RNA sequence: UGACUGCGAGACAGACACGUCGAGCAGGUACGAAAGUAGGUCUUAGUGAUCCGGUGGUUCUGUAUGGAAGGGCCAUCGCUC
RNA sequence: UAGUGGCGAGCGAACGGGGAUUAGCCCUUAAGCUUCAUUGAUUUUAGCGGAACGCUCUGGAAAGUGCGGCCAUAGUGGGUGAUAGCCCCGUACGCGAAAGGAUCUUUGAAGUGAAAUCGAGUAGGACGGAGCACGAGAAACUUUGUCUGAACAUGGGGGGACCAUCCUCCAAGGCUAAAUACUACUGACUGACCGAUAGUGAACCAGUACCGUGAGGGAAAGGCGAAAAGAACCCCGGAGAGGGGAGUGAAAUAGAACCUGAAACCGUAUGCGUACAAGCAGUGGGAGCCUACUUGUUAGGUGACUGCGUACCUUUUGUAUAAUGGGUCAGCGACUUAUAUUCAGUGGCAAGCUUAACCGUAUAGGGUAGGCGUAGCGAAAGCGAGUCUUAAUAGGGCGUUU
């Protein structure tokens, strides 16, 4: 199909990548898999075994009139173990390589259909100045934007670091979540072609 | 950890396309008193009965 | 497409059962375990193969056969798989390069299953009568 | 991750106790006593929707019996007469006439008496 | 010497494991002149799974190779278990 | 999986393959390692600088409202009288060591490795054990408590009983980094971790109080306010306790047992009911009275009198049961998680599908070793859309038309 470029004329892109249908359930799975892959998973509680003390039987089994107790660290007791105490566990799901690519194709096709994809011939800043990038993005009329370049420039990375709603990513770094979250996805022509090789 | 197949079940039930084969009982050591027809029809393999498949399928770790 | 506008398909995801969470859930007060017995107990599980103390089926029946150690190095390649090899010569190493047999396989036999797409040479590989006819029909040949 | 039950549990218990308003002693103050009283009152209320229809009909029939016997008829003979002469005035309205509109009730009884013989 | 060898359509019975009946086909017989009959006994009890070990066969396997051992397969023996 | 196993419950390889690391040196005496010099590199133990905001409204207080700016290699940090990129401390970034520690290095010196000089009470064997996944098994191999006991490369060990042939190695002398394990300790960063009955037993002067002869066991207990501005003074009272004013404060029913301030439980006030009346205490009907406006087809409170009506849980054939459990309230308290797996649903790809470890300016991409599938039958050799049984190409079993 045809992808319009702000600077130059429209270019021809792959239908498989930029014009496929939107698989919402697959895009949902990739987004859920991506968010599960970012969890630290670092917590724990203590079971009855791991709480301090509690070796001795608090009173004899029969005769005292109390309910029978084996330990003062029963999860029934205040200050006892957590019945099913958590341990550090991993939350990352497996996503098939082709499942991930198909979700990326759905996201890219939907971004074009929603006019949220901006294609420019190139995007480079001269000095690592945030003020310079703000001026460049204001000419394009972009405020909340994900900038995708074939190779992340060192000056471009520094200029966008403190910007509130601006993110600069390599093609490999363009996850499904960032392609959906940001209001616009400004992409260079070089990154569009690099997208085509990966997903087509 | 990974499931451990019951060793004894695997030695008595072969998995083929079509079920689990097994030999027959009562062919071991008291055979003079048995008719030839009975001993000949108790020879060879056989497919597992419908009611025993799930139980044996669980003894082997195929379920 | 929005992060607060994404769903899985109906039936893709479901809630898990939560037993013992009141009358209305349908799983309250026993968790679907019934009233008493071993199966209702915490940790109450019946061992696989256990028939209640009756002689189990995995012990009523006799052990039979032996496993073939000689058959652990063999593989069967279908005639439909011969066209997926590279270099017009089907061999032991060329079948491993095509990922059609495992690395440990030391002897291969071809049997008639599918159509031989292109003429190929079978070098050191056995074949059935039907497979041999099909391979030579497509223009192939055999080498010792 | 960790979920405290205090706010939700308090809302549950307060709904029950608010329904137990006016009950005696612990039935209006103590949750696990008030809970039983609110359930039992609900069982009664469901059963007394049925019983109310029976109770009112028995009251209408008794008043119709008293009103018709003042006019020389028993209840059973008046109902049979009100079927012979096709009068479909029901017992709720008939019992209201027998008390509040006695001349109207007398006319109906005479219409039933004529129909019988 | 049919108290045969391979089987076996189809059934009965039955939780399973077991169990029962069996026309017919092939091989090889016995009796009868022959059609035929015979896969034990008028029928229904006389019995014991697996494991393990033993004996007779076997074109199977044989831890470098050839053998062998050992294992498998078929037949069969050892429980008032 | 092979195997092992009262062949029960269980135990459980290796070959081969993919990776991480990579290194070999000597007994005609080395690679290394240690120590002491020594040449340079870093690094650590204090620190320094570090941008850019005003007016206005509400307000006790502005960081919040509205308007208009500026910095950003510094914008989701912590505070400041409510929510701050620009108020403070910081942050990105750039500098910094008199002195000590440490790590890499360049040379040098000894020391060691070092057993000397190629391995004899050794290999092998018998008995009894142990280990090898292998429980005596047909039991190789390692090891040794007892007892024995070689050969010398024309020799010896192993290849899972054992023999022959072949292949492969050279034991009875040594040293050797990396990839690997762990964290009491120090620092930074982080969390779909907790937030005072949680989280450490311990947020608080906690391994304390307390209990125990002792080993040992083992608590409870956080919050005024922005700021003590913590209430001068007067009055009652015992020169009390505690209050009433005054004052402070935005707020004192924020007054120090102090944020909020629930429930059980205990009171005071008002309204109605209640001393001829029998029981799960309600529910249906229902008069009167009281209150409030909407002034009677209304709302609220009470409720005479009357129909019906023996709590709940559990467990049971069956419970008002005189069977069980609960004095009440508040808080806590029980189907989880990991790894293998089957079925279903819903997706990706499709005669293919998928990777594991691992690599990877790292959720991408690579890695296709492996697993499942595309062929079955047979105990198996094997044959193969067939195969097994069998004398049988006959019957029959399983398989093949997806
Ligand atoms: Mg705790
Ligand atoms: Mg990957
Ligand atoms: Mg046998
Ligand atoms: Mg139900
Ligand atoms: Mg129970
Ligand atoms: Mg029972
Ligand atoms: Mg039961
Ligand atoms: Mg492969
Ligand atoms: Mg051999
Ligand atoms: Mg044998
Ligand atoms: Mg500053
Ligand atoms: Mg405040
Ligand atoms: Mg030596
Ligand atoms: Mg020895
Ligand atoms: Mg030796
Ligand atoms: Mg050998
Ligand atoms: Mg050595
Ligand atoms: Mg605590
Ligand atoms: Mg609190
Ligand atoms: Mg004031
Ligand atoms: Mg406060
Ligand atoms: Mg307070
Ligand atoms: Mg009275
Ligand atoms: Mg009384
Ligand atoms: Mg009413
Ligand atoms: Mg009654
Ligand atoms: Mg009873
Ligand atoms: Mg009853
Ligand atoms: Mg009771
Ligand atoms: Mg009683
Ligand atoms: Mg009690």
């Amino acid at each position: 199909m045809q992808l319009n470029v702000n600077g130059a004329q429209a270019i021809e892109v792959s239908e498989r990548t930029f014009g496929g249908e939107f698989n919402e359930t697959l895009v949902h799975q990739a987004v859920v898999a991506y968010m599960a892959g970012g969890r630290q998973g670092s917590k724990a509680q203590k079971t009855r075994s791991e709480v301090s003390g509690g070796g001795k039987k608090p009173w004899r089994q029969k005769g005292t009139g109390r309910a029978r107790a084996g330990t003062i660290r029963s999860p029934i007791w205040r200050g006892g173990g957590t019945t099913f105490a958590a341990k550090p566990r991993s939350h990352e799901q497996k996503l098939n390589k082709k499942m991930y690519r198909a979700a990326l194709r759905s996201i890219l096709a939907e971004l074009v259909r929603l006019d949220r994809l901006v294609v420019v011939a190139d995007f480079a800043v001269d000095a690592p100045k945030t003020k310079g990038l703000v001026a460049k993005l204001d000419t394009l009329g972009l405020k909340d934007v994900l900038i995708v370049t074939d190779g992340v420039d060192e000056n471009l990375y520094l200029a966008a670091r403190n910007l509130a709603h601006v993110d600069v990513r390599d093609v490999q770094g363009s996850d499904p979540v960032s392609l959906i979250a940001y209001d616009k996805v400004l992409v260079t022509v070089s990154a569009v072609k690099k997208f085509e090789e990966l997903l087509g | 950890p990974k499931m451990k197949t019951k060793s004894g079940a695997a030695k008595r039930f072969k998995k083929t396309a079509g079920g689990l084969k097994h030999k027959h009982a009562f062919k071991s050591h008291i055979l003079t008193k048995m008719t030839t027809k009975r001993k000949r029809q108790l020879r060879g393999t056989s497919m597992l009965n419908k009611s025993d498949v799930a139980r044996v399928e669980r003894s082997l770790r195929l379920r | 497409m929005q992060l607060n506008d994404l769903r899985s398909a109906p039936g893709a995801r479901r809630e898990k059962h939560r037993p013992g969470r009141g009358i209305g859930s349908g799983l309250g007060k026993t968790g679907g375990r019934g009233h008493k017995g071993l199966t209702s107990r915490s940790g109450g599980k019946v061992a696989p193969g256990f028939e209640g103390g009756q002689q189990p089926l995995h012990r009523r029946l006799p052990k039979f056969g032996f496993v073939s150690l000689k058959a652990m190095d063999r593989a069967e390649v279908r005639t439909s798989e011969l066209a997926k090899v590279e270099g017009d010569v089907v061999s032991l190493q060329t079948l491993k390069d095509a990922n059609l047999i495992n690395q440990h396989v030391q002897r291969v036999k071809v049997m008639l299953s599918g159509e031989v797409g292109r003429a190929v040479t079978l070098k050191g590989i056995a074949a059935t009568k039907g497979a041999r006819a099909a391979i030579e029909a497509a223009g192939g040949k055999f080498e010792d | 991750a960790r979920v405290k039950r205090g706010v939700i549990a308090r809302r549950r218990h307060k709904k029950i106790l608010k329904l137990a308003k006016g009950y005696y002693g612990a039935r209006s103050r103590v949750f696990r006593v008030a809970k039983q009283a609110v359930i039992k009152a609900g069982q009664y209320a469901y059963r007394d929707r049925r019983q109310r229809k029976r109770q009112f009909r028995a009251l209408w029939i008794a008043r119709i019996n008293a009103g018709a016997r003042q006019n020389g008829l028993s209840y059973s003979r008046l109902i049979a007469g009100l079927k012979k002469a096709a009068i479909e005035i029901d017992r709720k309205v008939l019992a209201d006439l027998a008390v509040n509109e006695k001349a109207a009730f007398t006319a109906i009884v005479e219409k039933a008496k004529a129909s019988l013989a």
